[PDB]
């Protein structure tokens, strides 16, 4: 994941 | 010691023109290439069913936002699925993006895989049949690609192997993209996970980028036809030391100045876990750093550009206009930030508190 | 500088034991892993339509040769399709192989791809989803794998990039294999194409193998649980100088002694374009070379074991036995050769004045 | 993966300030560090005998030129001998140099040595006791140093071994220098010898510099406290094709842009076998190149600044003024060139 | 990708013959090359003034031991000074050694120097003018040389830079030696200092040796004409776990089997801080290890062959016979050990 | 091919 | 030192 | 040399  | 031109002048010009358009003054990149797995968590956070139509509507919401965003977006990164979907107006998303002055990008890596014999380190896969895929994506409107490697700062990491292997795979990917007229965005992301300080991050960033650019050279990569998507230099998320934005910018620009050849057309920062406002403030400070920066310093944000929009939408059709405007506002903010002209008028932490002790 | 055990003692023993079984004294490997694209040319050469039925019958013919090949064949490399086909009696092909004392191998690379900026050089692809593939293959009967890298001797080749990249990709492939109980056969083949002499080939081979074993070390590869499939050191096909098999052997063993750590369990030579006989005589000379060889020196032959058998068969069902006989004869010859006990009773255009 | 600072903030500041002073706007470097074997050939070309007095006098001739050179010379590289000689007035040469606004430099390498197993390639020696020597040179007035590696373009050269070995030794040298307050000038000179064209030189220059900067990184070198002395990108001497100054400039600046980190304080070009005017014209063209150049682009000339002065002198004291005049003129010309402010001065078919 | 023979068939044969003679069955090396500062500490331990005559006498004491050592000593490493000294009979020490069937070796490195940016790590110097030195040493009787690199096991060491640099410097030293007909003994010593265990030492040793052999390959070194002088694989001195000799042998032989090409003629172990007996027992165990060992596994002992001798001497000439007796005993012991035929002559709970 |  |  |  690149959001968190 | 003998040259075997990987690219002709026409090919170099094509690649260089694309890279420059993406990071033209005031322009950045919208990263909307979240996988069906990642996007699931997004839609889930707003109590929205993870359907193909919902993913299409959401991406439509962002891509078809008011033309006032046009000057802010030089490029949009899409996931395979989205590349082949269409907006309500009937046009395929790639055509929508181009009509708004944006270049189309496509994520091509296939995720990280563990490196045996290391303390939980990884490399990234996705090279198999990549040339053919790039050739098809080109025909379907894509002009740039995205490949993400992940490095972690820890007791014995990143290790020599992890640094060398990730740098090498990034170069292989870059080589394949340029052979197919696709500008490759090299992304050697160093995670902010850990309690290391700013200096540790700067050091590691410096060693990593040095390995990256040596590898690109070894594989005969045309730098002017590439872009770099690095992590900004910041303290670890659990660091107990407080820093100003000016220090983060100084550390970030210094690391870049010591490793990134002036030939690289642009740096499109990832924002990691930074808030929307934080990512813009840091990008602005980076651009205001009193040091010579020979490359464009802009953004390539996902969450930092969508957080408020996703929330304002909530899966409700009626919230469309309001939602789009939230994204439009972060786009306008970062358009200013990537020019060092973002300074909001007015006045101007758990691991910093005594609880982190 | 800190060790993070890639393999447990149990995992090591399994790999080492499999490796030793494949190259046990007198045993070699039958490389029957021609991809659908390669096997096509084979069937074509003998006027046979390339149908899954014919590919299966042909593979069945090789795998079911009488028990005389048992002590000769330690391992059999198969292509994906074949791994899941069955003999006429319904037995899965890997079971056929196991019942004859052989280890089942599976090719996992996906062919060579061009390296931009080089003079026609390549690297090899196939790492994507390889871990999951190896786990499935292990589960379905395979104990070792094959991955082929190709390098070429030329005016400016092999280049630094080609040597480094192929060495690195071989190391990635080997690491993933060992994580799934599969013994990786490292194949850094240097083509014989060209007019370079024996010394040139020996030099390039030494440089290539040195890079390969440095890379395996960087990637934490367990050498006792691997096998090497290199080219023998020979002059180029268009070389004008004449050499004896003893010289070819001395150059081959010397190159190996200078780069292949004693820990590597065995060396399974590829034969390239050599004739069936030639491949046997050279392997024999290699095993008779006076120098000390701390590893098994055997074969991993495709064409060198199948050439005559293919033609003898000619797609005819009734030629089954005669075709198998041709393979058996080569199996026995090379079993003797890998022990240095082969002594038979006995085309140099590039040596004649026509090459001047 | 763990940082162990080779230098303190104060050390870095000193190194950075020195590097910047040397290549300040309009300033370049006078390379007067010819070895006795080379300076002997010089005096020989003018019928003058190679004596310590003649060598001292000639160096005095250059170092004591009129104050017009002061704004043109940011630094002077000396050979060990000269560093300890004195002017006719009794002042040590380093003192003379500093009073004229220049930083004193010292050549610390011990020449090239052959690399076995290669086609006439070499590496450079001089690391033994280099730390103690730098400490002494620093104490005696030197603030920067020079070390020359030589690579050659041919059928199989520069080889992987030569590139890697030379980049590595330059890194060792640079590391030892910065530990002793000395700013290292990194000189990975690719010889112009051969019939290769412009493209080939640009290709080789790019691979060599990429190796050099990777090595500097591996050895923890502080780039801001260093200078690069590379060859300009030109065709080989035996090349039949003649290129324009604009092409030489474009190829040179392009090679640098693709390999040299902007953190590098400056590039002080060697001129090789180029004539005085040629070296100035190309340096000027390089500074006029329509591409972003994040580092000072100046000179570190020996022959290209001395040729005419040497000839005018002819070993005759009676020609002191005339000789110094020639030097000052080249000094002035290159001061303008390192700013892109210089101007040169049928049968060509 | 092009071969440029560093050596001719004749030069290779000479190096190969020399290497083989030094490690011939039952033979090992006497390391009597203690530096001026090192030998000073030796004589000091026995309350003996450190003068040249005492150093010469002590060396003579070892070099002139009775013929029983002849079949035990295939080589003797000397320090510069000793190479040019003579025994009481006027014979140069090199001649004394050859007369007893030993090959003469000379230490050519110039000590370790710190590597900036590392946690107390070092590389080694001594390359400057080494070619000329080797040529002279060859003329004066030396047929092999010694160069010592030091690596340390710690939290962040040995680092990538330390491993790469030391391996590269060893390769340079080896290349120069072979060009002058001198067999280079490559010594990448990994100190036993620290509290790491057997496994950590084995891991590090494997990484260091792989780097060493890749560097030797990159520099075109002729392995048949070299010897390797590595540390045996053992736990750190501060390690609380006591291992068996069978374990040390297994770990040591395994590490070598995974990194040292069979072409290497021999491995002459250093004993670090092991007692005389301990060094012999481990070497013996190493030679009885069930794994295939394609190279001679012998010794290159300094302290492990001199300890008791130096003690017996005490500086008294009247103890000459007693001292030499201690030396001989250890030579015989280790001569059996390198053949795996050595057997030394509830409170353990 | 590996055959030819 | 090589002794201690 | 460095001149010629």
């Amino acid at each position: 994941d690149e959001w968190d | 010691p003998h040259s075997h031109p990987a690219l002709t002048p026409e090919q170099k010009k094509e690649l260089s023109d694309i890279a420059h358009r993406i990071v033209a003054p005031g322009k950045g990149i919208l990263a909307a290439d979240e996988s069906t797995g990642s996007i699931a968590k997004r839609l889930q956070s707003i109590g929205t069913e993870n359907t193909e139509e919902n993913r299409r509507f959401y991406r439509q919401l962002l891509l078809t936002a008011d033309d006032r965003v046009n000057p802010c977006i030089g490029g949009v990164i899409l996931f395979h699925e989205t590349l082949y979907q269409k907006a309500d107006d009937g046009r395929p998303f790639p055509q929508v993006i181009k009509s708004k002055g944006g270049v189309v990008g496509i994520k091509v890596d296939k995720g990280v895989v563990p490196l045996a014999g290391t303390n939980g380190e990884t490399t990234t896969q996705g090279l198999d049949g990549l040339s053919e895929r790039c050739a098809q994506y080109k025909k379907d409107g894509a002009d740039f690609a995205k490949w993400r490697c992940v490095l972690k700062i820890g007791e014995h990491t990143p290790s020599a192997l992890a640094i060398m292997e990730n740098a090498n795979v990034l170069a292989r990917y870059a080589s394949i993209c340029q052979q197919n007229g696709i500008v490759p965005i090299v992304e050697p992301e160093i995670l902010p996970d850990g309690d290391h300080d700013l200096k540790r991050c700067q050091y590691v960033t410096e060693k990593v980028l040095a390995a990256v650019y040596k590898a690109l050279s070894d594989h005969h990569i045309y730098l002017e036809g590439t872009l770099l998507k690095p992590n900004m230099v910041t303290p670890g998320h659990a660091c107990t030391q407080k820093y100003s934005h000016e220090e983060i910018a100084m550390a970030t620009v210094t690391a870049l100045r010591r490793t990134v050849p002036p030939a690289v057309t642009g740096v499109t920062f990832l924002s990691g876990g930074q808030s929307e406002e934080e990512a813009s403030i840091n990008l602005n400070a980076i651009n205001k750093c009193p040091l010579l920066k020979p490359w464009a310093l802009t953004f390539s944000y996902g969450r930092a550009l969508q957080a408020s929009a996703l929330k304002a939408w909530g899966g409700k059709k009626e919230n469309l206009k309001a939602a789009q405007e939230e994204y439009v506002k972060r786009a306008l903010a970062n358009s200013l930030a990537c020019q060092g002209k973002y300074t909001p008028s007015g006045q101007a932490s758990l691991f910093i508190s005594n609880h982190a002790y």
